């Protein structure tokens, strides 16, 4: 499923703003 | 109405804009109890102010880590916006200072938590849970964009959640006053519009983009376009294809296809009837626009707190020395903090 897709990434936490 | 609302609104953030507040406080004058979260710069800190016994959220930054990154400009224009807006669901700015080695803003203390931390908690907010949060959003940045303001910064983890259960709006640090359009590749992966992505220059409409996210996610308790990496989550959004759970209602996710639409000319919010196409739209035929306003619909979720202080809604992090250098660092860049 989706959620064990995203349940399983490396995104799940509190996500960094980018700059670049 | 709101026409002539937005109008003394315009007025009073103009003074503010064009004359701001400056060095309203000193460090001596609040003592540091632990931190709230923490950020690329520095961290932000309970504090209770001592002649009051008011707490706080003061934000701590470090000069040279800003210089660092390059980020001067967008400081001075997180702080200067900060200071100059008032609207119910934007975090207050209570008082603004530097010193040797940090710059601080400390803010109302908004002691529900973070958006993030109960929508991974819980997994998911039912459709009118996340209908009664976006309609503060779409009124916010209703405010926001008539002052010529972007906020570029939409996400769980920038909404604080008060003790009445409505939204706070924090992190004004990627905000920008700007008529016509803006080319810095900023804000937060899983939330830019692919026209940022795209480096084509851009306007406020990325903000309506961004509520689309935040809206899909809120619902569905992932985001539309997530990967492992940023650059994967980048081809995602620029293809655009978008899949909803099964669960979704026809309404909410036509509102979605509006809302992340790729193409300008037909995204909710950039079109001649503007924010009114958003209020307007089937999914939020129950919403209550005023009421929401004036804060006096009933919430969805109500934080537990226990006492000024508890800081039981967000996590542990941390601790450590502040340093105040006894040489002033990066003087002239920060004259106008
Ligand atoms: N006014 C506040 N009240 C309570 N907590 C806050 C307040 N402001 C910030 N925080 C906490 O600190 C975190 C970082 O604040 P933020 O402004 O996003 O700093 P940064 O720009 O470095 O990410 C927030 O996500 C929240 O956890
Ligand atoms: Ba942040
Ligand atoms: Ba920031």
């Amino acid at each position: 499923t989706t959620y064990a897709d995203f349940i399983a990434s490396g995104r799940t936490g509190r996500r960094a703003s980018i700059h670049d | 109405s709101v026409k002539e609302f937005l109008a003394k609104a315009k007025e009073d953030f103009l003074k503010k804009w064009e004359t701001p507040s400056q060095n309203t406080a000193q460090l001596d004058q609040f003592d540091r109890i632990k931190t709230l979260g923490t950020g690329s710069f520095g961290r932000v800190m309970l504090v209770k102010h001592k002649e009051s016994g008011n707490h706080y959220a003061m934000k701590i930054l470090d000069k040279q880590k800003v210089v660092k990154l390059k980020q001067i400009e967008h400081t001075l224009n997180e702080k200067r916006i900060l200071q100059a807006v008032n609207f119910p669901f934007l975090v207050k700015l209570e008082f603004s200072f530097k010193d040797n080695s940090n710059l601080y803003m400390v803010m109302e203390y908004v002691a529900g938590g973070e958006m993030f931390s109960h929508l991974r908690r819980i997994g998911r907010f039912s459709e009118p849970h996340a209908r009664f949060y976006a309609a503060q959003i779409v009124l916010t940045f209703e405010y926001l964009h008539s002052l010529d303001l972007i906020y570029r910064d939409l996400k769980p983890e920038n909404l604080l959640i008060d003790q009445q259960g409505y939204i706070q709006v924090t992190d004004f640090g990627f905000a920008k006053r700007v008529k016509g359009r803006t080319w810095t590749l900023c804000g937060t992966p899983e939330y830019l519009a692919p026209e940022i992505i795209l480096s084509k220059g851009y306007n406020k409409a990325v903000d309506w983009w961004a509520l689309g996210v935040l809206i899909y996610e809120m619902a569905a308790g992932y985001p539309p376009f997530f990967a492992d990496q940023p650059i994967q989550i980048y081809e995602k959004i620029v293809s655009g294809k978008v899949r909803f759970p099964s669960h979704f209602s026809s309404d909410l996710k036509d509102l979605l296809r509006n809302l992340l639409q790729v193409d300008l000319t037909k995204r909710f919010g950039n079109l001649k009837n503007g924010v009114n196409d958003i209020k307007n739209h089937k999914w939020f035929a129950t919403t209550d626009w005023i009421a929401i306003y004036q804060r006096k619909v009933e919430a969805p979720f109500i934080p537990k707190f226990k006492g000024p202080g508890d800081t039981s809604n967000f996590d542990d992090y941390e601790e450590e020395e502040i340093r105040v250098s006894i040489n002033e660092k990066c003087g002239k860049e920060f004259t106008e903090f």
